[PDB]
RNA sequence: AAUAGAUCCGUAACUUCGGGAAAAGGAUUGGCUCUGAGGACAUUAAUGUUAACUCAGAACUGAAACGGACAAGGGGA
RNA sequence: AAAAACCGUAAAUCCUAUCUUUUAAAGGAAGGAGAAGUCGUAACAAGGUUUCCGUAGGUGAACCUGCGGAAGGAUCAU
RNA sequence: UUUCAAAGAAUCAUUCUUUUUAAAAUCCGAUUUUGUUACUUUGAGUAA
RNA sequence: AACCUGGUUGAUCUUGCCAGUAGUCAUAUGCUUGUCUCAAAGAUUAAGCCAUGCAAGUGAAAGUAUAUAUAUAUAUAUGUAGAAACUGCGAACGGCUCAUUAAAACAGUUAUAGUCUACUUGACAUUUAUAAGGAUAACUACGGAAAAGCUGUAGCUAAUACUUGCAUUAUCCUUUUGGAUAAGUAUUUGUUAGAAGGAAUUAUAACAAAGAAGUAACACGUAAAGUGUGUAUCAAUCGAGUUUCUGACCUAUCAGCUUUUGAUGUUAGGGUAUUGGCCUAACAUGGCUAUGACGGGUAACGGGGAAUUAGAGUUCGAUUCCGGAGAGGGAGCCUGAGAAAUAGCUACCACAUCUAAGGAAGGCAGCAGGCGCGUAAAUUACCCAAUUCUAAAGAAGAGAGGUAGUGACAAGAAAU
C-alpha cells in the first residue's frame, strides 16, 4: 500500500536534530502534534541529547511513565510530543522550569526559567477566521486556537496568552521598532528591531532586519516572530542574547580562553 | 444575439432581479477593460466573468493561431544556455491558452497570460493583456526576446 | 480510470505502465428515472456517503421572481440541452427541463399576497397563462446523481421564451 | 459445394507508378416505435404556407435470425 | 440467496498481417591469410607506347582503344 | 551616433572617497520620481 | 605531479597509429598469507524454479470474565489475577528487487482562489432515566470427511459490537430587572447584503426550502473536582492526489504524424474528493513538426553521487538515503480513513504440491538454505541487550535491526 509513512531513517534525521551516523538505525518519527516535524523535536531526544537525564529509550519510557514532564502548564505523557517553536516545559521533581530557545547556530536549546516569568508564553498567531454569530478567532503557531480576540489584533501580532485560564493579556504589534526573531532562516538566531519591510506584489514579501552591530539582512514575511517591542527582549533569551558572532573574531574570542 | 448555442450561458452568481451583470476586480495590477465591463458577452470560462480566479504564475508569447473558436495557442520564445559550450542557444516550447471575446487577437501580437485551474485537457492559462504587435514574414518564424 | 491510456498532446502515443491505482476508481454510471422515491447510499472515499438517487418523484422548486420555495412533485420530462436520449428516456439531469403542477404555488400567492419582504413584483402575463393551465416548465439545478434529492428553479422571461420557442417555425 | 448483394474497416510482392485491387482478410444486414439533417413559397430581424425519399444515430423485440427465395467472384503461391 | 439480463471493466485461446533478433539452405559470387604453385610485362627511368582521370566498347590477366581533360611530366623558356 | 565632465579631503610622489550639471510631475528657494529584457551584484527558499 | 618512450627508413624530418604507463568505491582470476581496526558481499546471466524453518500481532488504573485460582471481616462484599472468546487498532509500516519505463518518472520550483486527510492536539453543539431492546461468540452435547487458517442443528449468555432514547439556548421594548420573541450543524438548491486576501460566488448575516450525523444509557481514580473510550464542526498536525514552469542516452538507412476506436477545442451533462475528453451527446476542424514530432534501439529505475581532474570535460550511478514500479504476467474485487494490497480474495494460462482419485491448498524479487545459470557471490547461527515500530502501549512481539559466523571486495596501523 500507500498510507502515510511511519519511519524516518538516521541519515534522514532533521538538520538541527544533530544525532549520530552510526548509533542505530533509525530516529523517532514524531507523532502529529502541536508544531510541524521540520521544526521540531521530540521530548525524547530533547531530554536525552541535551538533559542526558537518561541513556536508553526505555528508561525514558520510565521517566515519562511517572506525571512528572509537563507542557503548558498542564500534563502531557505520550514520548512524541515535538515542544514546539515557543513553550515552556516544567519538571516539579525538581521545580525547574525550562524554555526553548534557538541559537545563533541554528538549533535548539531548553533554557532554564523561573517561575515568575514561566507562566508566560508568546503565541504568534496564524491565522484570523470568522464563525457563526461573528465571533472572531485565531489560529496560532503553537497550533492552539484562541477564541474572542480583541479587534486590535491583526494578523502578524503576538498575544500575551496566559498558560492557565487559555485568555489573551496583551497585543504586539510589527513596527519598525520591535524585536523580531527568526524562525527557520538560513540567518536564523538573530535579534533585531527591523528596518523596514518589502510588500511585493501576490509573492513573498521582504523583510529588513538590523542588528545591535548595524549589521542589515533579509528574510521572508512567512518565518518571523515578534518578541517584543522597543523596550526589551520580554522574555529570557539564552547565553548568546541573539547576536551572531562573526566567524573570524568568533574563533579569536574560542582561542583566547 | 448572445447566445445560438444549443444552450444558454447563464453568467453564474450575476443576479437578475433584486440588486439595489458581474464583474472582477482580478487584482495582480491588471486592469479591467471598458469593453468587458460594457460588453453583453456571456462566458463560463472567461477570466473577468467566470468562476476562474488566476493564481500560480505569469507568462508572454506570441500568438500563433487564433483559428479556433475562443482558444488560442501561444509559445514562448526564450533562451537556453549550455554547460559545456558555455554559449547560450535557442529553445521554446508553446501551450494552449484560452482567450476571452472580450479581447481581439491578431497573429504576432505580444500577449501575457495567467496560470488558471485546468480547464480543458491541456488548456491550463488565460489571456490577461494584449498589445498590438506588427509582424513581417511569418509568425512562426519571428523570434523576440520575451 | 482517470489521467493515462490516450494520446498525447503532440500526436503520439505514451507506453502505458503504472497499473491502475484504486483512487482514480471512475464509479460506474448512475441514470435516476420517475417513479416511487428510492435512493441508495454509495460508500465515497474517505468514508463520504453520496447519495445516488434511483428513482425521484418528488423535492424543492424555487420561484427566483420572489426568491422563494415550496416542495412539490414532477409531472413529465420535455427538454434537456444535452442528447435526446435523456428526454426520451424519461431520467433527470443536472440541466434538464421539466413539468411540475402550479396549485402549491398558487395557493401560496393567494395566501401571501391574496387575489388569484419584497412584494408587488407584477408578474408576467404569459406565465400567467401558463399557470391558468395548471401545468408549468421548470429547470432543474440540482444533480438528483449527486445529492439523492431534486431542486430546481422556474423558468421565467427570455429563457423561457428561447426554451419554449425551440419547444414549439417549428414542429 | 463453397460467398456472391450493399455499407464500413483494412489491402501485400511487384510495377511500365498507370495498376495489381472487389487483392488477401474481416465486421454489419429483420420487424415495429423514434431522433436529426438535407427545399420552395410572403409579411414589416421576426411570424406563417408547403414537398421528396435519402442518409446518420437510437432504444425494444425474436428459438441469434434477417443480401431469409428470386438474383450473385472461389481464392492464393 | 442461488439464478437471469443489461450497458461496462476485461482475463484467456485462435486466426490474420506486420515488425524485431538468431539460424538452415543445393549453388553462385567476393575478400583475406597462408606456402619456394601456374601464366604473363602491367606499374616505378622517356619502364622501354609518358603517366593518370571521367566515360563507351573489347581482350585469358595484368590491360587496350575511341572522345574530352590534368601535370601529380619527360617542358617553368624566341 | 543620443551625458559629457568638472571640483574637494585620506596611504605613497599615485590611487581612493564625496558634491553638482538639463527639462517634466512632487513639495512653501529647498525638500525628489522620470522603459523592458539579456547581462551582472547582492540577498531570502536553500534536506540530509 | 599541467609529464613522456620503442616501432614505418640506407640514415633524417613529419602526418599518423600501434604499444608502452598509472589509476578504478571495477569485477573475475593465479600465486602467497606472521597481526590488529574496519566490512563490500547471488545487481550483471535466469523479475528462473523452490524442500524446509520462521518472517505481524496486540492485556500492570480503565470494554467485556461462573474456562479458571487465590487472599482478606464473617454463604455474604471486595479484591488480586486469568487462558478460550466478541470487539477496538495496526496489519496499507518495514524489508527486497529493478523487468517495464525516453517529457512518462525524477529533480528544482509553483498552484491547490480545484481536493481529501487515520492517530494526536486545541477550541467547542443543532429539531423508562434512582438508566432502554435483542443478537451471539467462547462453551456444553451429536457429528463428518484424507486433509486444510473446514464445518450443522440444540441450548444459552455479555459488553465501549448492534440498536431506540432522558430538556433547553439565543434575541427585543419600557431601559440590576418585568414582559414579548426566535429555535437545523454540515451538505444541497433559490434570492440579497457582505474581518481577510491581490482578486470571492471568501468568512459571515437574512429569507424560502430540504436534510444527514450527533450532543455521553460506556469504564477507572487526582487535587491535603480527574482520567480513560467514543461522538458534530473548525484549524493545525503526520500526508496523499492532481498540477504550472525548466532540464535528458543513440539514431533520418524513422519526414510527415494524430483524427471512424477522442485526435484538438466549445457547449451541456454523468462520474469522481475536487477539475478535466476521465467519460457521454451535439457542434467545430483542428493539434504536433529539421529548435528532429511521430517512430526504432538502449547488455537504460531517476537524483543528490562515484572514477578521474591543471581547468575545461568523459565515463559508472542496482546498490546505506529521497522518490517510482512490482511481487509469475496480464484482469478484477471486498473490507478498511488509507490497498486495485498479494505472508487479502477471485478468474486464465504456464508450473507445481497432497490426494483414500472423490477433492484440497500455492507463490522465497522477505531472513536462512536447495536446484538451474554462469567466472562470479556468506550461517537452514544468537538475540530484541542498542535504534525504532505496533497495540488494550513499562513487563509482549519485531529475520525491521544489533551481535556472532565465512570473508586477501576494498581501506588503515605495523613484526620478520
Amino acid at each position: 500500500g500507500k498510507g502515510i509513512k511511519k519511519h524516518l531513517k538516521r541519515v534522514n534525521a532533521p538538520s538541527h536534530w544533530m544525532l549520530n551516523k552510526m548509533g542505530g538505525q533509525y530516529a523517532p518519527k514524531t507523532s502529529s502534534g502541536p508544531h510541524k516535524l521540520l521544526e521540531s523535536i521530540p521530548l525524547v531526544i530533547l531530554l536525552r541529547n541535551r538533559l542526558k537525564y537518561a541513556l536508553t529509550f526505555d528508561e525514558v519510557k520510565m521517566i515519562l511513565i511517572q506525571k512528572i514532564v509537563k507542557v503548558d502548564n498542564k500534563v502531557r505523557t505520550d514520548c512524541t510530543f515535538p515542544v514546539g517553536l515557543m513553550d515552556v516545559i516544567h519538571i516539579t521533581k525538581s521545580n525547574e522550569y525550562f524554555r526553548l530557545l534557538y541559537d545563533i547556530k541554528g538549533r535548539f536549546v531548553p533554557h532554564r526559567i523561573t517561575n515568575e516569568e514561566s507562566k508566560y508564553k508568546l503565541c504568534k498567531v496564524k491565522k484570523i477566521l470568522l464563525r457563526k454569530g461573528r465571533l472572531s478567532i485565531a489560529v496560532t503557531h503553537d497550533g492552539r486556537s484562541i477564541p474572542y480576540i480583541h479587534p486590535d489584533v491583526k494578523v502578524n501580532d503576538t498575544v500575551r496568552l496566559d498558560l492557565e485560564t487559555g485568555k489573551v493579556l496583551e497585543h504586539l504589534k510589527f513596527q519598525v521598532g520591535s524585536l523580531v526573531m527568526v524562525t527557520a532562516g538560513h540567518s536564523v538566531g538573530r535579534v533585531g528591531v527591523i528596518s523596514s519591510i518589502d510588500k511585493n506584489m501576490g509573492t513573498y514579501d521582504i523583510i529588513h532586519v538590523k542588528d545591535s552591530r548595524n549589521k542589515v539582512f533579509a528574510t521572508r514575511l512567512s518565518n518571523v516572530f515578534v518578541i517584543g517591542d522597543n523596550t526589551k527582549p520580554y522574555i529570557s533569551l539564552p547565553r548568546e542574547k541573539g547576536i551572531k558572532l562573526d566567524i573570524i573574531e568568533e574563533r579569536r574570542n574560542r582561542l583566547k580562553a | 444575439d448572445v447566445q445560438h448555442e444549443r444552450a444558454y450561458q447563464k453568467q453564474e452568481g450575476a443576479s437578475f432581479f433584486n440588486s439595489k451583470r458581474y464583474w472582477k476586480k482580478v487584482g495582480l495590477g491588471f486592469a479591467t477593460p471598458k469593453e468587458a465591463k460594457e460588453g453583453v458577452y456571456v462566458d463560463k470560462k472567461c477570466p473577468f466573468t467566470g468562476n476562474v480566479s488566476i493564481r500560480g504564475r505569469i507568462l508572454k508569447g506570441m500568438v500563433i493561431s487564433n483559428k479556433m473558436k475562443r482558444t488560442i495557442i501561444i509559445r514562448r520564445n526564450y533562451l537556453h544556455y549550455v554547460k559545456k559550450y558555455n554559449r547560450f542557444e535557442k529553445r521554446h516550447k508553446n501551450i494552449p491558452c484560452h482567450c476571452s471575446p472580450c479581447f481581439d487577437v491578431k497573429e504576432g501580437d505580444i500577449v501575457t497570460v495567467g496560470q488558471c485551474r485546468p480547464l480543458s485537457k491541456t488548456v491550463r492559462f488565460n489571456v490577461l493583456h494584449v498589445e498590438k504587435h506588427q509582424i513581417f514574414g511569418s509568425a512562426r518564424k519571428q523570434f523576440v526576446l520575451f | 480510470r482517470d489521467g493515462r491510456h490516450k494520446l498525447r498532446l503532440t500526436g503520439g502515443k505514451k507506453k502505458i505502465h503504472k497499473k491502475k491505482r484504486k483512487y482514480e476508481l471512475g464509479r460506474p454510471p448512475s441514470n435516476t428515472k420517475l417513479g416511487s422515491r428510492q435512493v441508495h447510499v454509495v460508500r465515497g472515499r474517505g468514508r463520504n456517503y453520496k447519495y445516488r438517487a434511483i428513482k425521484l418523484d418528488s423535492g424543492s422548486f424555487s420561484w427566483p421572481t420572489f426568491g422563494i420555495s415550496k416542495n412539490t412533485r414532477i409531472i413529465d420530462v420535455v427538454y434537456n440541452a444535452s442528447n435526446n436520449e435523456l428526454v426520451r428516456t424519461k431520467t433527470l439531469v443536472k440541466n434538464c427541463i421539466v413539468v411540475i403542477d402550479s396549485h402549491p404555488f398558487t395557493t401560496w400567492y393567494e395566501n401571501t399576497f391574496g387575489t388569484t419582504i419584497g412584494k408587488s413584483k407584477n408578474i408576467d402575463p404569459l406565465l400567467l397563462e401558463q399557470f391558468k393551465q395548471g401545468r408549468v416548465l421548470a429547470c432543474i439545478s440540482s444533480r438528483p446523481g449527486q445529492c439523492g434529492k431534486a431542486d430546481g428553479y422556474i423558468i421565467e422571461g427570455d429563457e423561457l421564451l428561447f426554451y419554449k420557442r425551440k419547444m414549439d417555425k417549428r414542429n
